RNA sequence: UUAAAGUUGCUGCAGUUAAAAAGCUCGUAGUUGGAUCUCUCUCGGCCGAAGCGUUUACUUUGAAAAAAUUAGAGUGUUCAAAGCAGGCCGCCUGGAUACCGCAGCUAGGAAUAAUGGAAUAGGACCGCGGUUCUAUUUUGUUG
C-alpha cells in the first residue's frame, strides 16, 4: 500500500459488532477519533443494527443530518463516528440517554440511563506531563487533554468529567479494594474488586480481581478500569451486573424461564 | 561432666554425671575418664516395663568412650537396677537443600551429615561391642519396611540379652522397626 | 570387557563387608602413615606401597585404618609426583615400544600396539585435563615423551 | 555397557515368571526399581520382597505369585501430558479393565490413575499387566 | 596518551572539562568528573566504570545507549575484533513426528565494555537488547559470570 | 493425489539361505551413559511490600493469542445443505462455548535428567583491632 486504507471488509470487522455474513461485502470503517478502530461502536451500527430506528444506511444519514444525536453533549453528523467505552448518547427528540457499557459476553449493551446520569462520565488517566511554563497536563482514554489537575491524580486512576464544562469533579485512585471493569482481553465485561497487583518491571503488570460470587481472575494492568471506590460503582450497571455465568448455569436459567411462561 | 549446648541439666541427666563422678577417682580408670564428658542422657521404656538409658557423648570422643565401654556399662549398671546402658554419639543432620531455601546452605553439605548416614552410624554405635555382619530390608504387602541386622557370634552371649532393648532404642531414635539375628558363618 | 582387547575376564579383588580394622592389628593411624612416608622416599608408587604394607605389616586397607587414601596422604605431605602413576606407566611403555621400533622397521605388529598405547595415553590425558590435574596446554609428544620419563 | 538398570530389573522378572519360578534375584538394586516394585506389589502382582545390602548397589529377592502377564520398560522416558495419556494407554494396555502404566511425576512414582486423580503429568517409566 | 589514541579528542559529552575555577584547583589535582548512569533492571554498575577513564559511547553504564527489549544469556566463544565479542547460544528444537529433539546453535555478536575486564572465552554472559550499534550488533553485555573452572 | 502400504516402519519393517553386516581395528564430531544425599532479614495496619533457593529441562496453572472454516449450544429454512435468526398477546430473547503445535511471558510441584557449591583452604559463622576514601545529621542561620 502507498498510503492509509479507507475500507473495511465484513469478516475483518470486530466480532462484537455482530455483523452477519450475507448483508454485504463491506463494513463501516470507523472514522479517526477518540477511540480505537477495534474497540469502538460506530453510530450507524448503533442507530440501525441495535436500536432499529433505521432500516438502511441512508436512513441513518437522514437522522444524523437533522442534528438529533449528541455524543457527550455535542452534535455529531458523521455516521461512522467512533463512539466507545463510557460515552453518553442523547436523543432529545425521543428523550433517550444511553451509556456504552460492556456486557458479560464482551459486547456493548443497550444501557439506558436517566437525564441526570448523562451529565458526567468516568475517564481513565493515560498520560501526565508538564508543559511550557510548568503547567501540568493530563491525557485520558477519551483523548481529552485537561490542564491544571490535582497533583494527587496519577496514571491508571479514574476521574469524573462534567460533560458541559469538561472539568474534573472527583477522582478515584488505583488501589486494592476498589471496584473495576475489564475493558479488554478474555475477561472483557467483567466487574470485580482488585485484590492484588504483581509488578514485572520492563514488561506488563498483572492485576487480580475477585467477583461478588467469589470467582477470581487476572488481567493485564492496561485492561483495568476503576469504576467505584470499594464495592459501590460510580455508574449504573447493566443487567448482568458483571457476573459471568457458566454455560450450564445459563442453560438452567434459560430453561427455568419457559416453564414460568404459561 | 554434662556440658550440653543448651546448658540445661535436670534431675536425670545430672544423675549420670553424679554416677560417673565416683568412678572418676574411685576406679582404675583414673586418667581414662578425666578428659571425657557426656553431652546428654535419657530414660526410655522398652519391653513392656523395662527401662533403658541412652547416654549421648561427643563424636570426637566416641572411640575413647567405647575403648572402655565394656567396663563402664558393667560398672554403671550396678547403681540402677535392671536397666541397659547404651552409648550413642551426638551427630547432627543437615536438611536436604531445596529450590526454596535460606542462605544458610552456603557451602556443600557433607555426606557425613546425611540422615541415612547418621542412621547407619547410630545402629553401629548402639550395637557395641558386637559388629554388624549383614543387613536385610523386608518390604511387606502393606508397604512397611523391617530391617534385619545380623550380629557376630563372638559377642553373642554378651549382647543377646539386650536385643529387645536395641529395637526399643532404635524405634525412637530413628523411627524404624529392626530385628537382630545371629547367623551361622561367613 | 577389555578396552583394546576382545577379552572378557572377571578376575579382581573382593573387599569384605567388614569396614573395620581387626583386633590383632595394633598399628595406630600415625604409625601407619609413618611407613607410608618412609616407603614413599624409596621411589615407591602408591600401589607398590599398598602391596608392601599388605604383604608385610598386616594392613589390608589404609582407608580402613587411617580414614584416607595413600595418594591423598602423599599429596598432603607433598610427596606426590608430577604425573599420575597410571599415566606415567603408559608413557614409559610407549617409549619402550617406540625404541624397539627403530631397530625393527619390518615389525608391523609393534606399530599396531604403539597406536593402541598412544590412544590410551590420549584418553587418560583428556580425563586428567578435564579434572585440572594436568595443565590445559599439556600435550603428549611422541618424540619428547622421554623427557617426561 | 549396563545402561537403564531398571530395564534389566524388569526383563529378569518377566523371564523368570515365564519359567514358573517362585523367586527372582535382581541386581543391582536402585530406588527407582524399589518404587516400581512397590507400585506393582500394592496392586497384587508380585508380593513381598527383600533388599540385600552389599556396601554397594545391593540386590533384591522378589517372590512371584504367577499373576503377571507382562512387565516392561519404555525407553526413552518420554514426557507425557495429561491430555496425551489416553493414547499411551490405548497403545500399551491390553484392556480398559486391567493393566497399569507407571509414570514418575513431581508427586512421586505412580500409575496412570493416581496421576489422573492428582491432575498431573510426568515421564513414562513403564507398564505392567 | 593512552586515553587519546584516536584522531579526535575523546570525552564524555555530558562532562565539561574547562571550568576555570582557581589557581589552587590547577595545583590540587586534575581528575575529571565522570558521567555514569544506572542501567537498571536489578543489574548493578561495575565499579570499574565509576573509577575508570576509558571513553566509549556504546557502553551501557558510561555511554549513550538504552537497554530495552530482551534479556538473554550465552557463552563467550571468540574475543578477536576490537571491543566486541562473539558468543554462542545452544538450544533444543522439537521435531514432533519423532517426538524428539535436536541440538541447534546461534552465534551472536555483542559489544564488550572496558568496565568488564579479566574475561576469558569460557564464561556465561548476560546480554541486554539495545538499538542497532553496527550492521550485526544489537545486544550489549550486562553481567559476566565465570565458567566452571572458577579460580 | 490419500487410504489400502506394518511395500519408508517414531508408533512399526527387514539384513544365515529370499534384496541386504563395511576385510579388520583405531579414532574426532554426533548419539548414549552404573550405586549414592529426608525460605527469610527491614518497613505499612497476627499479614502484605523486598531479597533469592545454583541454573535449567519437565509438569500443572494463568493471560495473550482477527474473523471466516472445523468441533459444538440454541433455533420446525415446510425437511435438509444453509442462515443467524426469532418468540408472546407493544413486550420477551439470542447472536454461546471448546480447540488455536513451536517459540516468548506468568505462578505452584520437585520424582526423573543435566549443573554448581570447602582439599596450595584465597572455607563458613562470630565477635575484635588497624590503612584509605567517604555520610553531610549536630553547634537558632551563614563561614
Amino acid at each position: 500500500a502507498r498510503g492509509p486504507k479507507k475500507h473495511l471488509k465484513r469478516v475483518a470487522a470486530p466480532k462484537h459488532w455482530m455483523l452477519d455474513k450475507l448483508t454485504g461485502v463491506f463494513a463501516p470503517r470507523p472514522s479517526t477519533g477518540p477511540h480505537k478502530l477495534r474497540e469502538c461502536l460506530p453510530l450507524i451500527i448503533f442507530l440501525r443494527n441495535r436500536l432499529k430506528y433505521a432500516l438502511t444506511g441512508d436512513e441513518v444519514k437522514k437522522i444524523c443530518m437533522q442534528r438529533f444525536i449528541k455524543i457527550d453533549g455535542k452534535v455529531r453528523t458523521d455516521i461512522t463516528y467512533p463512539a466507545g467505552f463510557m460515552d453518553v448518547i442523547s436523543i432529545d427528540k425521543t428523550g433517550e440517554n444511553f451509556r456504552l457499557i460492556y456486557d458479560t459476553k464482551g459486547r456493548f449493551a443497550v444501557h439506558r440511563i436517566t437525564p441526570e446520569e448523562a451529565k458526567y462520565k468516568l475517564c481513565k488517566v493515560r498520560k501526565i506531563f508538564v508543559g511550557t511554563k510548568g503547567i501540568p497536563h493530563l491525557v485520558t482514554h477519551d483523548a481529552r487533554t485537561i490542564r491544571y489537575p490535582d497533583p494527587l491524580i496519577k496514571v491508571n486512576d479514574t476521574i469524573q468529567i462534567d460533560l458541559e464544562t469538561g472539568k474534573i469533579t472527583d477522582f478515584i485512585k488505583f488501589d486494592t479494594g476498589n471496584l473495576c471493569m475489564v475493558t479488554g482481553g478474555a475477561n472483557l465485561g467483567r466487574i470485580g474488586v482488585i485484590t492484588n497487583r504483581e509488578r514485572h518491571p520492563g514488561s506488563f503488570d498483572v492485576v487480580h480481581v475477585k467477583d461478588a460470587n467469589g470467582n477470581s481472575f487476572a488481567t493485564r494492568l492496561s485492561n483495568i478500569f476503576v469504576i467505584g471506590k470499594g464495592n459501590k460503582p460510580w455508574i449504573s450497571l447493566p443487567r448482568g451486573k458483571g457476573i459471568r455465568l457458566t454455560i450450564a448455569e445459563e442453560r438452567d436459567k434459560r430453561l427455568a424461564a419457559k416453564q414460568s411462561s404459561g | 561432666i554434662v556440658k550440653p549446648n543448651g546448658e540445661k541439666p535436670d534431675e536425670f541427666e545430672s544423675g549420670i554425671s553424679q554416677a560417673l563422678l565416683e568412678l572418676e577417682m574411685n576406679s582404675d580408670l583414673k586418667a581414662q575418664l578425666r578428659e571425657l564428658n557426656i553431652t546428654a542422657a535419657k530414660e526410655i521404656e522398652v519391653g513392656g516395663g523395662r527401662k533403658a538409658i541412652i547416654i549421648f557423648v561427643p563424636v570426637p570422643q566416641l572411640k575413647s568412650f567405647q575403648k572402655i565401654q565394656v567396663r563402664l556399662v558393667r560398672e554403671l549398671e550396678k547403681k540402677f537396677s535392671g536397666k541397659h546402658v547404651v552409648f550413642i554419639a551426638q551427630r547432627r543432620i543437615l536438611p536436604k537443600p531445596t529450590r526454596k531455601s535460606r542462605t544458610k546452605n552456603k557451602q556443600k553439605r557433607p555426606r557425613s551429615r546425611t540422615l541415612t548416614a547418621v542412621h547407619d552410624a547410630i545402629l553401629e554405635d548402639l550395637v557395641f561391642p558386637s559388629e554388624i555382619v549383614g543387613k536385610r530390608i523386608r518390604v511387606k504387602l502393606d508397604g512397611s519396611r523391617l530391617i534385619k541386622v545380623h550380629l557376630d557370634k563372638a559377642q553373642q552371649n554378651n549382647v543377646e540379652h539386650k536385643v529387645e532393648t536395641f529395637s526399643g532404642v532404635y524405634k525412637k531414635l530413628t523411627g524404624k522397626d529392626v530385628n537382630f539375628e545371629f547367623p551361622e558363618f561367613q | 570387557g577389555r578396552m583394546h582387547a576382545p577379552g572378557k575376564g572377571l578376575s579382581q579383588s573382593a573387599l569384605p563387608y567388614r569396614r573395620s580394622v581387626p583386633t590383632w592389628l595394633k598399628l595406630t593411624s600415625d604409625d601407619v602413615k609413618e611407613q607410608i612416608y618412609k616407603l614413599a622416599k624409596k621411589g615407591l608408587t602408591p600401589s607398590q606401597i599398598g602391596v608392601i604394607l599388605r604383604d608385610s605389616h598386616g594392613v589390608a586397607q589404609v582407608r580402613f585404618v587411617t580414614g584416607n587414601k595413600i595418594l591423598r596422604i602423599l599429596k598432603s605431605k607433598g610427596l606426590a609426583p608430577d604425573l599420575p602413576e597410571d599415566l606415567y606407566h603408559l608413557i614409559k611403555k610407549a617409549v619402550a615400544v617406540r625404541k624397539h621400533l627403530e631397530r625393527n622397521r619390518k615389525d608391523k605388529d609393534a606399530k599396531f600396539r604403539l597406536i593402541l598405547i598412544e590412544s590410551r595415553i590420549h584418553r587418560l590425558a583428556r580425563y586428567y585435563k578435564t579434572k585440572r590435574v594436568l595443565p590445559p596446554n599439556w600435550k603428549y609428544e611422541s618424540s619428547t615423551a622421554s623427557a617426561l620419563v | 555397557v549396563r545402561m537403564n538398570v531398571l530395564a534389566d530389573a524388569l526383563k529378569s522378572i518377566n523371564n523368570a515368571e515365564k519359567r514358573g519360578k517362585r523367586q527372582v534375584l535382581i541386581r543391582p538394586c536402585s530406588k527407582v526399581i524399589v518404587r516400581f516394585l512397590t507400585v506393582m506389589m500394592k496392586h497384587g502382582y508380585i508380593g513381598e520382597f527383600e533388599i540385600i545390602d552389599d556396601h554397594r548397589a545391593g540386590k533384591i529377592v522378589v517372590n512371584l505369585t504367577g499373576r503377571l502377564n507382562k512387565c516392561g520398560v519404555i525407553s526413552p522416558r518420554f514426557d507425557v501430558q495429561l491430555k496425551d495419556l489416553e493414547k499411551w494407554q490405548n497403545n500399551l494396555l491390553p484392556s480398559r479393565q486391567f493393566g497399569f502404566i507407571v509414570l514418575t511425576t513431581s508427586a512421586g512414582i505412580m500409575d496412570h490413575e493416581e496421576a489422573r486423580r492428582k491432575h498431573t503429568g510426568g515421564k513414562i517409566l513403564g507398564f505392567f499387566f | 596518551a593512552d586515553i587519546q589514541t584516536e584522531r579526535a579528542y575523546q570525552k564524555q559529552p555530558t562532562i565539561f572539562q574547562n571550568k576555570k575555577r582557581v589557581l589552587l584547583g590547577e595545583t590540587g589535582k586534575e581528575k575529571l568528573p565522570r558521567y555514569y548512569k544506572n542501567i537498571g533492571l536489578g543489574f548493578k554498575t561495575p565499579k570499574e566504570a565509576i573509577e575508570g577513564t576509558y571513553i566509549d559511547k556504546k557502553c551501557p553504564f558510561t555511554g549513550n545507549v538504552s537497554i530495552r527489549g530482551r534479556i538473554l544469556s550465552g557463552v563467550v566463544t571468540k574475543m578477536k575484533m576490537q571491543r566486541t565479542i562473539v558468543i554462542r547460544r545452544d538450544y533444543l528444537h522439537y521435531i514432533r513426528k519423532y517426538n524428539r529433539f535436536e541440538k541447534r546453535h546461534k552465534n551472536m555478536s555483542v559489544h564488550l565494555s572496558p568496565c568488564f575486564r579479566d574475561v576469558q572465552i569460557g564464561d556465561i554472559v548476560t546480554v541486554g537488547e539495545c538499538r542497532p550499534l553496527s550492521k550485526t550488533v544489537r545486544f550489549n553485555v550486562l553481567k559476566v559470570t565465570k565458567a566452571a573452572g572458577t579460580k
